[PDB]
């Protein structure tokens, strides 16, 4: 296990905080948080959604061919 | 006879998410169990004291016991020996074994009831369907004696006679006992039967709900306000050149 | 003598447009396979498409009468 | 300072406290967490149902109602335990699939031991569903056992052996009740192990890039995340205990088992249908145990098939997209694992079979190879 | 030493002496008309007892027999072709077969769809062999004796 | 009330920690109160007929 | 060198490899090993006799038989488990009478953490002894749980809590089996924190002076010193059951 | 919450419907003689009449 | 148990078939009598 003080080496770089009872904790929760759910979710849907969309029409085609295979034709 | 008819969906009254058995209804269900059902089909796993405070009060449930005798003993001497039924005692199986049962049914086992709603598909809207559901065998269908069309069990072909018409009993209450009501009592009774915890859990599933929705925010909370340090957080980078 | 309130539903859902097709098809399938000499075709199918189209419709309206 | 210098405090500060950790792990490395509050449910669960639970087979169906009827709040903690299982299975595939999407297998002790772990939880939740003894309860222990039976010149043997008779009997369902009772704790040992060999190098995070630049303590950031995290478990398993419990259950599995009729419509668990469709896509009887076995063991070799010279899918469009090819083709797999063995099922099974080691072996590695060449190196 | 231990608590898992201390069984024929497939019990297992018709005791010895999985004639299966008597596991995986249905008039498995006949070979499906055929023998008319 | 309520909240029980877990400990007891009341009022009103404390009037023994 | 290095290996070196150890410990000091030897040799005689062992009241008695007469071997396994229980407390009362001796109980975490050890394989056999259902059985159970009674205010709910009705019953014998199956894990967990905080000062001797001076590592020394004591273990326990399986045992 | 999920655990443990579930006993008197103590049997233990 | 110890399998055998044990239910739903066979155990000479 690795412990704070030897973990790797950093020069010239300032990190300004502020304690948090001195901040908000929902900060423009909606104002800002709904437009970086879009950007996002344009970033990655056309990795995510077009397989499961595959996935949707071979499962419906599928069960209709299955469904009517099962009912019998005239001879 | 491998085509499939599935049960619709009736709007039972403890349908719903938070919604309750209706404890009228169980109690005349269990009317049509003791009258009608009893003499085909076995409940091995509910007791006369599971009534108790459900749909009858306790001396209700007593003087229900005592109407019917059980096997007790052995005595001093070494016999078995019949007394009336108490509070203790599982409802009395019809048949000693499924041996016998199958006998005295042209072949054909009835189920245990205890969990019918439950080891069935559908549940009650299966139960109702089939016991109001039977009707003559289509064009080109030929049952052989001892069974009975009905669309909804599987195969089409059952070995139970219709058990339930108008007037088979008559309520305590009063209540017309039409083949749609006699069915749909003595679902919800079976399913009492199946899940007597029904009630109970609804209750809980209340709480949990309202409980999740003042914790969910508050934790979520106590989350931001310790990150809110990080999130905030402003980096400079000033090397020297 | 006693007037069950399935029948006076059953019949009502049956004047439906969406039914009453099932029916006919079903009374058709009644009559081909009757006229054979000597076959091993049934009208099982039609019969349970019709009672999927009546009793989905008897389970909305049915259980308003009951207790 | 005192939390530094005891013994044993040392062990839980490095480990809980002042363990640096990554500034950016997503809520995918929530899971880690929930497995072991996962672990400790049914623990504490399973613990309180062996209190009320007889291994007879004339006695164990009833032992069962026997708790979720009479026992002071038994069904209670009896669907915790059952919803509990599958909540595990819905914590491991997300946990594994994290691992997958975001190269976290490169760290080889880790992963391996993973594997192990989730081979014996998967053994550990096959016995307990025998327990109860229902249908789906003693054709469950029928089918899987047999699988041995395809090891050639010594399966009937290690089948046999296994069973304590000529078929699954009541020599079988005691002894899988010792073992679904002991394998649990064995599984938290070698979790110990598993953490052991992770804080060797502390966590992947999303990016795939060294975090040690920007590190925060575990406490208080991932103690209040891992705690919230924990609520929604709590919510997902409440969901199902307190107003659906038989919705993942069969209802075959209400009648006591019988060991003379099989039901016709076998439906496995949904956390099992995705390989049980594997298996039968193969008619061979030894081909197809071995693809089941194959389709699970394959893990161990997804570090040797990492071609790419970055280690997160986060910056590889091309990856990304056979990933999730991966996981809509294992969506297909459990669905067809749940339908009967007919046309088209049977050859839309085979297809998706094909896709899933054609992915894994084939696909995937070529595709971090192009990557590479895409941006030259 | 460690041979001796170790090979002791392998036994114990072995099938203990009263799960070897099977018992045959008495069947009575005259319960099993033609074209039924009367189903017994035994060591646990189904133990399905057969009639056939003419129109099935020729239709299986007409057949094939270098083509099948587990090649064996009908002929060599059953002492007398009237009677046929068949362990009711799957060889697949051990399920039960559903007598009299399947594409060849035999037997089917719903689990994973296995084919057999009437002779109880198998001829299409996962599973590997025909079905166990035990040793018996015919004392009388009446009885068989399973064992 | 001049001063905020949450001010005043903070300076007499959250200030200490062992009045910040007295006051968790004695919030319990009362939240545990008029949470199952309200609770069960609520469970029982969408359900005023069908429970069996609705239907002990008429079984009076 | 690659068994100092390895992240799991390390654990191993550092406690049974090059572990420094007084060069004068003496046969004494053999029963911590043996202990964990009894624990190890009582959960897997228990582990295969839980494999045909039912927790009925109406066949647990018929189930033990069952052991004895018809599984393969059942009887050997079950009187090594009987038998290693008494020689878990023959090695108990001699690690507890060695470091009365010795001095050892000056290392209090060690020593306090080990009467926590005791008291759970107390509470074990206690509850082992129970499962059989024969007469010392049940009024073995009866008597030591209504030792709670004693307890002013709370006694009777406390017994009758544990019972789960108001005797000892069917309800008593079921959860005594699944704590008598998990408390052993238990234990064994609580043996490494023994051994954990051992290892911060190593061992005593039986001078009860510093031997810093003169260390020698455990291996190859005290690993054939304990292979040798646990070889006499075996004799003990096998003499009793291979020769005399009730003599410790109530008719 | 902790404290349900603590309490329902308590009173698994506690007796069931069943085991409360116990019936009175129908004693004969005239099996008992002076100077005798009959052993009956009630909620397990034993019931001297 | 007998058989190997102070009997052959054919001795435990009759042994066995001196006695009549009962046995069932058969298909109406009834007990009957059998001779044993080596796997019953000795009948017990009252019921309780
Ligand atoms: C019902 C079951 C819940 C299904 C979970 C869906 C999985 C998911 O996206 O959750 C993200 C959620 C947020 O994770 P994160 O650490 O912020 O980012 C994860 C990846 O980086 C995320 O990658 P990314 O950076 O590309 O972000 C993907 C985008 C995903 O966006 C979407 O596709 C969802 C948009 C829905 C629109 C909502 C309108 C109403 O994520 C979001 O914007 C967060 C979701 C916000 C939900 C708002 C709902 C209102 O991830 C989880 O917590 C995992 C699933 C949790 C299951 C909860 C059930 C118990
Ligand atoms: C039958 C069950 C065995 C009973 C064990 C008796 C306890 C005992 O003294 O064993 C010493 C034996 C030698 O221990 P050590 O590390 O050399 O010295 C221990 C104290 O420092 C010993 O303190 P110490 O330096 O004052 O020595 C006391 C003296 C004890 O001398 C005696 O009182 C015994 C003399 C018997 C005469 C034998 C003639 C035949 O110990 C000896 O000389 C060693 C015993 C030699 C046995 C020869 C038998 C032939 O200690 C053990 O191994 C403990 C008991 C082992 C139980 C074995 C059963 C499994
Ligand atoms: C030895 C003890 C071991 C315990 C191990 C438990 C393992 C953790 C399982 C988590 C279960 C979630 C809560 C179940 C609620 C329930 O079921 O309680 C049902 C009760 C009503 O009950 P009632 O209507 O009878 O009225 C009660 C009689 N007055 O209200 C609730 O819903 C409360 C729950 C609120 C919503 C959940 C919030 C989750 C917080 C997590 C706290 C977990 C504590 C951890 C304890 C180890
Ligand atoms: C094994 C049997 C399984 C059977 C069950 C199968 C059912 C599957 C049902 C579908 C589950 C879908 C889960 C939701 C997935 C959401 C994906 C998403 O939110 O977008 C992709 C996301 C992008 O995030 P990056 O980290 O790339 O960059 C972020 C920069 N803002 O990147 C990610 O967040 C990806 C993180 C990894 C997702 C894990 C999903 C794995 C699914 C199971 C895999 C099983 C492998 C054996
Ligand atoms: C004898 C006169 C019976 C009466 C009275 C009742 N039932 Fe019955 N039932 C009977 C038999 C012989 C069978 C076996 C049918 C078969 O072919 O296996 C049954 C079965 C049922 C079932 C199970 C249906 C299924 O899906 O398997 C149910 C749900 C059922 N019966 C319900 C039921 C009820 C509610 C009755 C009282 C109103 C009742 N039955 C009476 C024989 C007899
Ligand atoms: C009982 C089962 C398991 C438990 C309790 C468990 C627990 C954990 C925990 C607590 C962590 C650290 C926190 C986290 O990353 O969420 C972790 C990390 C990890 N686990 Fe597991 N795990 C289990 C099974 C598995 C399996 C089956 C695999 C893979 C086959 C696996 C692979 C990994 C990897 C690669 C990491 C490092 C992730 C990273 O650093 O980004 N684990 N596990
Ligand atoms: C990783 C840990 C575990 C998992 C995933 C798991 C899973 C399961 C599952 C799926 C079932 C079937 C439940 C049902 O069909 O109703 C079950 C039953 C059971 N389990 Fe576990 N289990 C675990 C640990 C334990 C432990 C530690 C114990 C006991 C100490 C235990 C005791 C039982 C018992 C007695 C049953 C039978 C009662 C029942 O069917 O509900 N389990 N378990
Ligand atoms: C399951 C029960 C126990 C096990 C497995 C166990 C195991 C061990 C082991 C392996 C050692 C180091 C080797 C040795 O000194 O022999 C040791 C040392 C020690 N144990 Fe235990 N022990 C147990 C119970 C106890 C109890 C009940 C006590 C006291 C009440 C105790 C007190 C000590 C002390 C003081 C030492 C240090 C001895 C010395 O350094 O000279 N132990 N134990
Ligand atoms: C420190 C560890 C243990 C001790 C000291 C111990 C002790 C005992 C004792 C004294 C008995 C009474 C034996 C008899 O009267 O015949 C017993 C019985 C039993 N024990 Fe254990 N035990 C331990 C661990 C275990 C474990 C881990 C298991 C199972 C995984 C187990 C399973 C059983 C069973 C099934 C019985 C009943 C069979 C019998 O009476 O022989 N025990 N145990
Ligand atoms: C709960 C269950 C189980 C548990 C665990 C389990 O592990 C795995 C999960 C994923 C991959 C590999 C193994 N695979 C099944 O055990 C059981 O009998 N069935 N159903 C059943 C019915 C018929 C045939 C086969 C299985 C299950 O689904
Ligand atoms: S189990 Fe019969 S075909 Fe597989
Ligand atoms: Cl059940």
């Amino acid at each position: 296990g690795r412990q704070f003080g030897h973990l790797t080496r950093v020069r010239h770089v300032i990190t300004y905080s502020l304690s948090p009872f001195e901040q908000r904790a929902f900060p423009h929760y909606f104002s800002k948080g709904i437009p970086n759910v879009l950007r996002r979710t344009r970033a990655c849907i056309l990795r995510v959604a077009p397989p499961f969309v595959a996935f949707y029409l071979v499962y419906t085609w599928g069960t209709q061919e299955f469904e009517k295979s099962k009912r019998k034709n005239p001879a | 006879s491998d085509l499939e008819l599935h049960p619709p969906s009736y709007p039972w009254s403890h349908r719903g998410l938070l919604s309750s058995l209706d404890h009228t209804s169980i109690r005349r269900g269990f009317q049509v169990y003791k009258q009608v059902c009893s003499s085909c089909h076995s409940m091995d796993y509910v007791a006369y004291r599971h009534l108790v405070g459900v749909c009858y009060t306790e001396d209700e449930a007593k003087a229900l016991a005592e109407e019917v005798e059980v096997q007790d003993g052995p005595n001093e001497d070494g016999e078995m020996f019949m007394r009336p039924g108490k509070l203790s005692d599982y409802f009395p199986k019809p048949y000693p074994n499924p041996e016998a049962a199958r006998a005295a049914n042209n072949g054909a086992l009835p189920p245990d009831l205890s969990y019918i709603v439950r080891a069935r598909h559908g549940g009650e809207d299966y139960v109702f369907s089939l016991l109001t559901g039977y009707c003559e065998p289509p064009t080109g269908v030929s049952l052989r004696e001892g069974l009975y069309f009905n669309p909804y069990f599987p195969g089409q072909a059952i070995g139970m006679a219709p058990p339930i018409y108008n007037e088979v009993l008559e309520f305590d209450d009063g209540t017309p006992a039409t083949m749609s009501q006699v069915a749909k009592d003595v679902c919800t009774f079976l399913r009492w039967a199946a899940e007597p915890e029904h009630d109970h859990r609804k209750r809980m599933g209340l709480k949990m709900l309202l409980m999740m929705g003042l914790l969910l925010p508050l934790v979520y909370a106590m989350k931001r306000h310790k990150w809110s340090v990080l999130k905030s957080r402003k980096l400079a980078y000033r090397p020297p050149k | 003598e006693l007037v069950d309130p399935l029948t006076t539903v059953r019949e009502q859902c049956e004047q439906l447009e969406k039914c009453v097709k099932a029916r006919e098809r079903l009374e058709l399938c009644d009559e081909r396979v009757s006229s054979r000499s000597q076959t091993e075709e049934d009208c099982t199918e039609e019969l349970l498409d019709f009672l999927h189209a009546r009793d989905h419709c008897v389970a909305h309206k049915l259980f308003n009468s009951l207790k | 300072n005192i939390r530094k210098s005891h013994p044993l405090m040392k062990i839980v500060n490095n480990a809980f406290i002042d363990l640096p950790a990554p500034s950016n792990i997503s809520s995918w490395w929530n899971f880690g967490s929930l497995l072991g509050i996962c672990l400790i449910l049914q623990i504490l669960t399973g613990l309180f149902l062996a209190m009320h639970y007889t291994s007879d087979t004339t006695t164990a169906f009833s032992s069962v109602t026997h708790i979720c009827r009479d026992v002071n709040y038994g069904w209670i903690i009896r669907y915790m335990h059952a919803n509990g299982a599958s909540m595990f299975f819905i914590c491991l595939y997300m946990h594994v699939g994290r691992g997958l999407y975001y190269g976290s297998y490169t760290f080889l002790e880790t992963w391996n031991i993973g594997v192990i772990l989730l081979l014996t939880v998967m053994a550990t939740a096959f016995m307990g569903y025998v327990l109860p003894w229902g249908q789906m309860s003693f054709w469950g222990a029928t089918v899987i056992t047999n699988l041995l039976s395809a090891i050639p010149y010594i399966g009937t043997n290690l089948v046999e052996w296994i069973w304590g008779g000529f078929s699954v009997d009541k020599a079988t369902l005691t002894r899988f009740f010792a073992f679904h009772f002991i394998l649990p704790f064995i599984i938290m040992a070698i979790a110990m192990v598993h953490l052991l060999f992770l804080h060797e190098t502390g966590s992947n995070n999303p990016t795939g890039i060294s975090s040690d630049v920007d590190k925060i303590p575990f406490h208080p950031y991932y103690t209040i995340k891992d705690i919230l995290g924990a609520l929604l478990l709590i919510l997902a398993l409440m969901l199902l205990v307190l107003f659906a419990p038989d919705l993942l259950g069969d209802p075959d599995n209400y009648t006591p088992a019988n060991p003379l009729n099989t039901p016709p419509h076998i439906k496995p668990e949904w956390y099992f249908l995705f390989a049980y469709a594997i298996l039968r896509s193969i008619p061979n009887k030894l081909g197809g145990v071995l693809a089941l076995a194959f389709s699970i063991l394959i893990l161990a070799l997804i570090p040797l098939l990492h071609t790419s010279k970055q280690r997160s899918m986060m910056f590889r469009p091309l990856s990304q997209c056979l990933f999730w090819a991966l996981v809509a083709d294992l969506l297909t797999l459990t669905w067809i694992g749940g339908q009967p063995v007919e046309h088209p099922y049977i050859t839309i099974g085979q297809l998706a079979s094909v896709l899933y080691f054609l992915l894994i072996l084939v696909l995937m590695p070529t595709a971090g190879t192009i990557e590479n060449k895409l941006l030259k190196w | 030493a460690a041979k001796n231990v170790v090979s002791q608590f392998v036994s114990s898992m072995s099938a203990s002496a009263d799960v070897l201390a099977m018992s045959k069984i008495e069947i009575k024929l005259s319960d099993i008309p033609e074209g039924k497939n009367m189903a017994f019990k035994w060591r646990g297992k189904p133990l399905f007892v057969r009639h056939r018709t003419k129109k099935e005791i020729d239709q299986e010895a007409a057949v094939e027999v270098s083509q099948l999985r587990d090649p064996q004639h009908d002929l060599e299966r059953v002492k007398k072709p009237e009677w046929v008597i068949l362990i009711g596991v799957c060889t697949h995986l051990g399920c039960v077969p559903i007598a009299n249905a399947g594409d060849f008039g035999g037997y089917y498995c719903p689990c994973h769809g296995s084919h057999y006949d009437a002779s109880g070979r198998i001829r299409k499906g996962p599973a590997p062999l025909n079905l166990e055929v035990p040793s018996y023998e015919f004392t009388s008319d009446d009885m068989v004796i399973v064992g | 009330v001049a001063p905020t309520l949450t001010a005043r909240l903070y300076s007499l029980l959250f200030r200490r920690t062992s009045t910040f877990a007295l006051t968790i400990v004695v919030g319990a007891l009362f939240f545990e109160r008029a949470f199952d009341q309200g609770a069960d009022a609520i469970y029982e009103h969408i359900n005023e007929g069908k429970l069996w404390k609705h239907i002990k009037h008429k079984y009076e023994n």
